[PDB]
């Protein structure tokens, strides 16, 4: 069984340091070559290092050279990316790559990646705010309700109705990063207006990594 | 001759 | 060469189940044929489809193939079937600053459907806390290309708009969007009139939903 | 699909190849087929020859003069291409008929095959201040617009293509190595046993060679250390028979064996570039112009004792050594050394493309 | 035993020069020599006698100068030792100079049979026959110097041993028997080594000027560096042995001691300057030793 695992990428400031480690397993670190490819969220792969460790070779990006530094020990058949210097466009999924040493130089092993993300904001608990049914704007029969999720910091949050006794089309946005550095997002679902008056509409927010747990009901006004 | 044979 | 682009023409791609579809690249010079071509679900790693520019990797369906005519390289799927779905870079290697392309979203398409707007005004306890955000939902619009617009008090409202868009329905292969205009303290009392322009091209006309302070 | 070609610095001569490794399967060489695009409007009653030839560089019992590193040619060919004077009916091949379609009818075809029992392309590393060519065994394909062959060769009108000879790992592996060693050490009876062994006949590049070592001292004599080495081997027959050779990978283990006592290890080496850059006279594998390349593979021999002519037979072996202390009459350091030696194969797997895919910064 | 104060200095002071050059020097050379970072032939066994040379070149700076310089050239009339220490480092000195003079001799036989007729040196001349070679000639080198040992002793050479007037090195055996040594020394040291060098380094040339670094031109030096070192030394041995009780002065004396001091300076430098030589004739060895010591093929498709 052929398989590369990462560890060693969580949340950190602008200008600390990790490193990452990449537990590479049924290969050996001289017939196979290292590379580490991140995807900025929302944007394409980006190539940052690679290490060749048969001829001695280590290359970096011309973004990430002197900050960014790649070794592996041979004998736990490892690849580290020691990162320094992290700016705010370092956040990325980074993912170890393997390549054959003779003759291949395509990455046809993969990690499941690891989010590194490089920013000043501290964990923080949202807070939940519910939109009211404009029962008289809305044309359609089925009026849309929902609730809005603010300013939290770390990863996103899970969001449920009536604890997952609603299934009518429950629409949750993917969290947007606001200019303050604190994630958001809304999750609205379509209702029939014949129980609009009559059926619980609670919406329930988990964030048991900031520890913190806010629900609201909705009801037409 | 005084070299002590060097 | 001291850095290659690698430019794919279909940015976005809309195909049915079936149909045959081609994903092309040009190079910024003769990259000779070290191309590689990846495929990545959503949030998963990418997997490497072709290289040399026409090699099938072991394990990959025989629909996907690669060829060369020039500088460009092109992928065509023959058939593609559902879970074809995902973006697909193309890679050179043959210097050392290996560069991927941009990447190619292969949607699924279908019947267009006409967009619903609604209005949710912000919270009574959003305006305690001295923020305000007023949002637009516009639920199952296939073909994108929707425009929001606001007109505050009948003036362009431009910038401070936040908007995402949710991955494509499992079960219906439709859009949904949500478009968050937040607000200064004082910014909510001065202006009291809320629109919701929507320029959407999947409809006739376009639709404007409003709204004004004290309506429920 | 892809073909190479390199035009004469005048551009009057053009040279078309379809590989620049031909492989060597020891029954026979892949045949050098190519065509060669001429102007006859410019050679003006002027015949066009294409030359292949073997050449070795090395000196003999190289010191601080190099007398005899200058060159030798191991051996030469010559076609003559532009006028079908022998009117050679040999069968075209297909890749010949496709460049000869797509170019015209001034495309005329060559082709040759290379004898076996031939040196595969090996170079030999240079060292810090050996300035020139690199030793080692080089091929090349040059055609030329001359009159007659020993005409002078003029620098503008002639082509040099490098080729490679290569060869690759065979489809049936061999039998596991395995040596054996019983030193009785004077005065002492029940003598120590060495039973080192690897595990595969055939080694690829940047794979590990795991060293079964089995030792079983019932002498009354300690074993200090146990040494482990790679050493390639290079019979380099240019002037005379000389072999060399030079470790490559090594692993001194510290592990101890007291006297009525057994012991069992598995070690763990594999031999790479990165630490044996300064080895001069290391054999590399065949460079095109100046890239860098793997410790050179296997010589595979043909038919085992077919002929020893001129050339640079690599091979691998593995070294098992133990040190024996001894006191008394001696100072605790004098040691007896029983060891083991351990031929296997290292080669690349048979490919399916040019090798060259190595990304250059 | 009248000498210039100023003279004595000067010679002092450079004979600590040439040790430290010396021993620096073939430290060096044993050093580089003992690192294989290269591709060994299988009967190439040149470096071997090169560190015997540098390992003999170093016994040499480390076992005669040091007595040398104390009861010969700061103070005569006192010893370092009695009658074990003398004739021990008189055996020592003259064992560490039999084996300059066979490494020397051996090295140029090995470069002739190598350069000359190649097939003699590969059929015969093996690294297992090196080492026993070598072995041999250090072992025999004590042996040549066996008389040394009995020869040598302690005399007062003076009226009574009472007095610290003298008491040093000297002979105390009969003058045949010191004669036949001193011819036995000459034989072995100046005349077959140095005949064998310049006979084997001369053919060397001749056959190497039919090719036509210096390259050609340093066997020209080395035989010329034994010559003018090794026969001023090796002709005091014999002008204060075989010299009869007649023609003393003691402008005679001082032209004895100096003409000593001058043979064993140049002696130190004969010692030491066979590094300096290997570094000047060779390439791959003197960047090793100084190191520690101081159109274009295009493509398309058919
Ligand atoms: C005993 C023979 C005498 C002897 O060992 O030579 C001494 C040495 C020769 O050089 P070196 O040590 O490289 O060679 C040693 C030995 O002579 C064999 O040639 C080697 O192969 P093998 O293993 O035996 O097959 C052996 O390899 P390994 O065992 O280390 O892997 C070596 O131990 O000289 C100097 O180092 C410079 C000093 C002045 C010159
Ligand atoms: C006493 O020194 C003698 C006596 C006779 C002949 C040569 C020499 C030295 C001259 C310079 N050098 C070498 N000379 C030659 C000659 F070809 C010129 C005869 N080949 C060598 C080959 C290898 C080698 N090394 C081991 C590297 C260190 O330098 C040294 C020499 C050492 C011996």
């Amino acid at each position: 069984e052929v398989q590369l695992v990462e560890s060693g990428g969580g949340l950190v400031q602008p200008g600390g340091s990790l490193r990452l480690s990449c537990a590479a397993s049924g290969f050996n670190v001289y017939s196979s070559s290292i590379h580490w490819v991140r995807q900025a969220p929302g944007k394409g792969l980006e190539w940052v290092a690679s290490i060749s460790s048969y001829y001695g070779y280590t290359y970096y990006a011309d973004s990430v050279k002197g900050r960014f530094t790649i070794s592996a020990d041979t004998s736990k058949n490892t690849a580290y990316l020691q990162m320094n210097s992290l700016r705010a466009e370092d956040t990325a999924v980074y993912y170890c790559a393997r390549s054959r040493q003779f003759w291949y130089s395509g990455l046809d092993y993969w990690g499941q990646g690891t989010l590194v993300t490089v920013s000043s904001a501290s964990t923080k608990g949202p807070s939940v705010f519910p939109l009211a049914p404009s029962s008289k704007s809305t044309s359609g029969g089925t009026a849309a309700l929902g609730c809005l999720v603010k300013d939290y910091f770390p990863e996103p949050v899970t969001v449920s109705w009536n604890s997952g006794a609603l299934t009518s089309g429950v629409h949750t946005f993917p969290a947007v990063l606001q200019s303050s550095g604190l994630y958001s997002l809304s999750s609205v679902v379509t209702v029939p207006s014949s129980s609009l008056g009559t059926q619980t509409y609670i919406c329930n927010v988990n964030h048991k990594p900031s520890n913190t747990k806010v629900d609201k009901k909705v009801e037409p006004k | 001759r005084r070299p002590y044979i060097l | 060469a001291s850095d290659i682009q690698m430019t794919q023409s279909p940015s976005s791609l809309s195909a049915s189940v079936g149909d045959r579809v081609t994903i092309t690249c040009r190079a910024s010079q003769s990259v000779s044929s070290a191309v590689a071509w990846y495929q990545q679900k959503p949030g998963k790693a990418p997997k490497l489809l072709i290289y040399s520019a026409s090699s099938l990797y072991s394990g990959v369906p025989s629909r996907f193939s690669g060829s060369r005519s020039g500088t460009d390289f092109t992928l065509t799927i023959s058939s593609l079937q559902p879970e074809d779905f995902a973006t697909y870079y193309c890679q050179q290697y043959k210097y050392v600053p290996v560069t991927f392309g941009q990447g190619t979203k292969v949607e699924i398409k279908r019947t267009v459907a006409a967009p619903s707007v609604f209005i949710f005004p912000p919270s009574d306890s959003q305006l305690k806390s001295g923020t305000a955000s007023v949002v637009c939902l516009l639920n199952n619009f296939y073909p994108r290309e929707a425009k929001v617009q606001w007109k505050v008090d009948n003036a362009l409202q431009s910038g401070n708009s936040q908007e995402s868009v949710t991955e494509q329905d499992s079960k219906d292969s439709t859009y949904s969007l949500s478009s968050t205009l937040t607000l200064s303290k004082a910014d909510y009392e001065k202006h009291k009139v809320y629109a919701c322009e929507v320029t959407h091209q999947g409809l006739s006309s376009p639709v404007t939903k409003s709204f004004n302070r004290g309506e429920c | 699909t892809r073909v190479f070609k390199k035009a004469s610095p005048n551009g009057k001569l053009t040279v078309y190849l379809g590989k620049r490794d031909f492989v060597d399967h020891i029954d026979l060489v892949d045949p050098v087929d190519g065509v060669v695009l001429v102007d006859p409007e410019y050679l003006k009653e002027r015949r066009v020859y294409v030359t292949l030839t073997c050449a070795f560089r090395y000196g003999r019992e190289d010191l601080d003069v190099l007398g005899l590193t200058f060159r030798k040619d191991l051996f030469v060919a010559n076609v003559q291409s532009f006028p079908p004077a022998p009117e050679d009916k040999k069968p075209l091949t297909r890749l010949q008929e496709r460049l000869i379609k797509k170019l015209g009818e001034h495309a005329y075809p060559f082709t040759f095959e290379i004898p076996p029992n031939l040196p595969c392309s090996v170079t030999l590393q240079p060292g810090p201040e050996d300035t020139g060519k690199a030793c080692g065994v080089d091929y090349e394909v040059k055609a030329f617009c001359a009159e007659n062959l020993e005409e002078k060769i003029h620098k503008r009108n002639s082509v040099r293509l490098v080729i490679r000879k290569v060869q690759y790992a065979p489809e049936r592996p061999g039998p596991q190595p395995t040596a054996e060693t019983t030193r009785q050490f004077l005065m002492s009876d029940k003598p120590l046993h060495l039973e080192a062994s690897l595990d595969k006949e055939i080694y690829y590049h940047g794979e590990p060679i795991s060293v079964n070592v089995h030792v079983t001292n019932n002498t009354n004599k300690t074993v200090k250390k146990i040494k482990i080495s790679v050493r390639q081997y290079a019979d380099i027959c240019l002037f005379n028979t000389a072999q060399y050779k030079c470790p490559v990978a090594m692993e001194e283990a510290d592990d101890t064996v007291a006297p009525s006592s057994t012991f069992c290890k598995v070690y763990t080496l594999t031999p790479f570039l990165a630490n044996n850059r300064e080895k001069r006279g290391l054999a590399l594998d065949g460079k095109l112009k100046h890239e860098d390349t793997n410790l050179a593979s296997s010589t595979l021999l043909r038919e085992g004792a077919n002929r020893e002519i001129l050339g640079i037979i690599v091979s691998y072996k593995v070294k098992v050594k133990l040190v024996v202390s001894r006191g008394g009459l001696l100072g605790d350091l004098a040691s007896s050394d029983v060891a083991v030696e351990l031929p296997f194969t290292l080669m690349h797997p048979k490919p399916k493309e040019e090798p060259p895919h190595r990304e250059v910064p | 035993v009248n000498t210039d104060i100023y003279s004595k200095v000067l010679v002092t002071a450079v004979y600590l020069a040439l040790f430290v050059v010396g021993t620096v020097g073939n430290t060096v050379t044993a050093f580089t020599l003992a690192r294989k970072k290269s591709l060994q032939s299988l009967q190439s066994t040149v470096h071997y006698h090169l560190g015997s040379l540098a390992l003999s070149d170093l016994l040499t700076l480390l076992l005669a100068m040091p007595v040398e310089l104390y009861n010969f050239i700061w103070v005569h009339h006192p010893w370092a030792f009695g009658d074990a220490g003398c004739r021990g480092y008189y055996f020592l000195r003259d064992a560490c100079t039999y084996a300059t003079a066979l490494n020397v001799a051996s090295l140029s036989v090995e470069r002739y049979l190598a350069l000359c007729h190649p097939f003699k040196a590969k059929t015969l001349m093996s690294r297992s026959r090196t080492k026993k070679f070598i072995s041999a000639i250090w072992l025999a080198s004590a042996l040549l110097a066996v008389p040394m040992l009995f020869t040598m002793g302690e005399q007062n050479r003076s009226a009574d041993g009472q007095h610290a007037g003298g008491l040093v090195c000297t002979p105390t055996i009969h003058t045949a028997t010191v004669k036949v040594v001193i011819q036995v020394n000459t034989f072995m040291s100046f005349i077959f080594p140095m005949v064998v060098i310049s006979v084997l380094n001369t053919i060397i040339a001749n056959k190497l000027t039919v090719m036509v670094r210096h390259g050609v031109r340093v066997l020209r030096a080395v035989v010329i560096a034994f010559v003018v070192c090794w026969l001023p030394y090796h002709v005091r041995r014999l002008m204060f042995c075989y010299i009869s009780d007649e023609q003393w002065t003691p402008f005679l004396y001082d032209f004895y001691h100096y003409f000593y001091m001058v043979t064993n300076a140049l002696f130190y430098v004969s010692s030491t300057i066979n590094p300096i030589l290997y570094n000047l004739v060779s390439a791959n060895f003197r960047h090793i030793f100084i190191a520690t010591l101081a159109n274009h093929t295009l493509s398309s498709n058919a």
